[PDB]
RNA sequence: AAUAGUGGUGCUAGCAUUUGCUGGUUAUCCACUUCUUAGAGGGACUAUCGGUUUCAAGCCGAUGGAAGUUUGAGGCAAUAACA
């Protein structure tokens, strides 16, 4: 009837905090995982309710905290954005990266890849946005903000490549701007968040844009009408966001647990809240990054004490 | 063997008063922040200044401040029901609708001459 | 900097040491290392009602 | 980076020899920076949890960490009778 999520595993391979996990659309058997501890870790999803087996590779190439990792659909390559103005073009088999980047003055905060595999966007903490080639060449800088930037997202162009690519950004000046690539221009200005914008993701259809900051203001947006349909108050601090790829469930990663919603109507199914031991109660660990399956049937959640737990989407009884 | 000098102590609470919504309980973020909003000459002095603000900032999640704090301006204005009772403690309904007073104080109300539903008891000593 | 006397009064090896004001330095540092200065930040918009706009 | 060094290609001697392990030196030539040197930056803040105290300044454990005795050691800092 409903999506209950029982505990299916636990990963222990880090000593920072995780910063971005990454699944492959093609390959359902691995997991890319990045963390604060200057490491990149690619996993092996050995389906077992005692553990999940092998972190098959490690990538020792950086000097500080990395922020977000991205990859191809089949699992061909991997990218990394570490705080020391560095970007690396990794393989997935050996560990040998390709080319570092010289393009910023700050932490490179968020990057993304087009599915046509031609341009790589980059937004960094020095209030500028940069695009890169596959061989790694500068094309155009982009300005417009005045505070920092947190996340940048490319639109899911599921309309059979009808020259429709656009970049949406999560700044830090309580501002959400939309940036074209084909014409290289501001597209839409999104207004309404009152504090530091923390995260944004759009629908897997590329149609419904969710945005939520520090106060817990989940403000929904459309792709074309681009309006404030739902303005949910998450009454907490949310760090990252979550969209079910196949279904219509939008989820949020608050500091007080894990909350889930349906698109229509409003169904608070579960609070994914794990269990710990040995704490004065002002010290409960909490997650910051989470990810779905390739079919939306498993959910991952990495936490501050380097535990990554997994669940499975079975029907409610 | 390590206590913090006042020039760490003083400027740590000046920074918390002008940029309080911008701060964060994690040290590694707002390490990158004080260079933006302030001018720190050395590097080790920045590392010490941002060190104790975050230690100061988790006091705020348990108690009040020795600066100013707009939780006084808003959440202590949410403390307008510290406990508002649904029926008052000063309600004569607790006293069966009749006031229980001493002997000669009943002459006080009879002096100003009012009609109140009061009862009178006996006094010792 | 070692300069002697052209005075009618007093003769022995006279010495002078010189450490000027830092507010006009233009070669290196400009303030003493104890100095800290935080900036003002500007007054705020009230509440920012949504009013989202589609360019 | 012939005013540091390894990695080969060689001329070249041993070679148990038989694939091999030690050599060979100007220039046999090419490719390298880990070790080396010096510029530019980074990194530690007592961090994170557990005790203790007017719950305050702090002090003790803990696991991480190159580093947790001001992180180790120095330089620099004027009141005064040695006529």
């Amino acid at each position: 009837s409903n999506e209950v999520l029982v505990l299916r595993g636990t990963l222990e391979g880090h000593n920072g905090w995780v910063t971005s996990l990454a699944t492959s659309a093609g390959q359902p058997n691995l997991l890319l995982s990045a963390s604060r501890d200057k490491t990149l870790i690619s996993w092996k999803l050995t389906g077992d309710d005692q553990k999940f087996g092998v972190p098959v590779r490690s990538f020792k190439g950086h000097s500080h905290i990395v922020q977000d990792c991205t990859l191809t659909a089949d699992g061909a390559y991997a990218l990394s954005a570490s705080w020391d103005k560095t970007l690396r073009l990794w393989d997935v088999a050996t560990g040998e990266t390709y080319q570092r980047f010289v393009g910023h003055k700050s932490d490179v905060m968020s990057v993304d890849i087009d599915k046509k595999a031609s341009m790589i966007i980059s937004g960094s903490r020095d209030k500028t946005i940069k695009v890169w080639t596959i061989k790694g060449q500068c094309l155009a800088t982009l300005l417009g903000h005045n505070d920092w930037v947190s996340q940048v997202r490319v639109v899911p162009n599921e309309k059979a490549d009808d020259d429709s690519v656009t970049i949406i950004s999560a700044g830090n000046d309580k501002m959400v701007k939309a940036w074209n690539l084909n014409q290289f221009q501001i597209e839409a200005d999104f207004i309404g968040h009152n504090s530091n914008i923390n995260t944004l993701t759009a629908s897997p259809d590329g149609t419904l844009i969710a945005s939520a900051g520090k106060d817990g203001e989940i403000m929904l947006w459309n792709l074309a009408a681009k309006k404030a349909m739902y303005t949910l108050s998450a009454q907490d601090e949310v760090f990252s966001l979550a969209f079910s790829p196949n279904r219509y469930w939008l989820a949020a990663a608050t500091a007080t647990g894990i909350k889930v919603f349906s698109l229509d109507p409003q169904y608070l199914v579960d609070d994914l809240r794990p269990e710990f031991a040995g704490y004065s109660k002002a010290a409960e660990p909490h997650a910051v990054s989470l990810a779905w399956s390739a079919d939306g049937q498993t959910l991952f959640a990495g936490y501050t004490d380097n535990v990554i737990r997994v669940w499975q989407v079975m029907t409610a009884n | 063997g390590r206590v913090r000098t006042k020039t760490v102590k003083r400027a740590s609470k000046a920074l918390i008063e002008r940029y309080y919504p911008k701060l964060t309980l994690d040290f590694q973020t707002n390490k990158r922040l004080c260079d933006e909003i302030a001018t720190i000459q050395s590097k080790r002095l920045r590392n010490k200044i941002a060190g104790y603000t975050t230690h100061l900032m988790k006091r705020i999640q348990k108690g009040p401040v020795r600066g100013i704090s707009f939780k006084l301006q808003e959440e202590e204005r949410e403390r307008k029901d510290q406990y508002v009772p649904e029926v008052s403690a000063l309600d004569l309904s607790r006293s069966n609708g009749v006031l229980n007073v001493d002997n000669q104080t009943s002459d006080l109300v009879k002096s100003l001459g009012l009609k109140l539903p009061l009862s009178v008891i006996n006094v010792s000593a | 900097a070692t300069r002697h006397v052209l005075m009618r009064q007093g003769v022995l090896g006279i010495k002078v040491k010189i450490m000027r004001d830092p507010a006009k330095s233009r070669t290196g540092p400009k303030a003493l290392p104890d100095a800290v200065t935080i900036i003002e930040p500007k007054e705020e918009e009230p509440i920012l009602a949504p009013s989202v706009k589609d360019y």
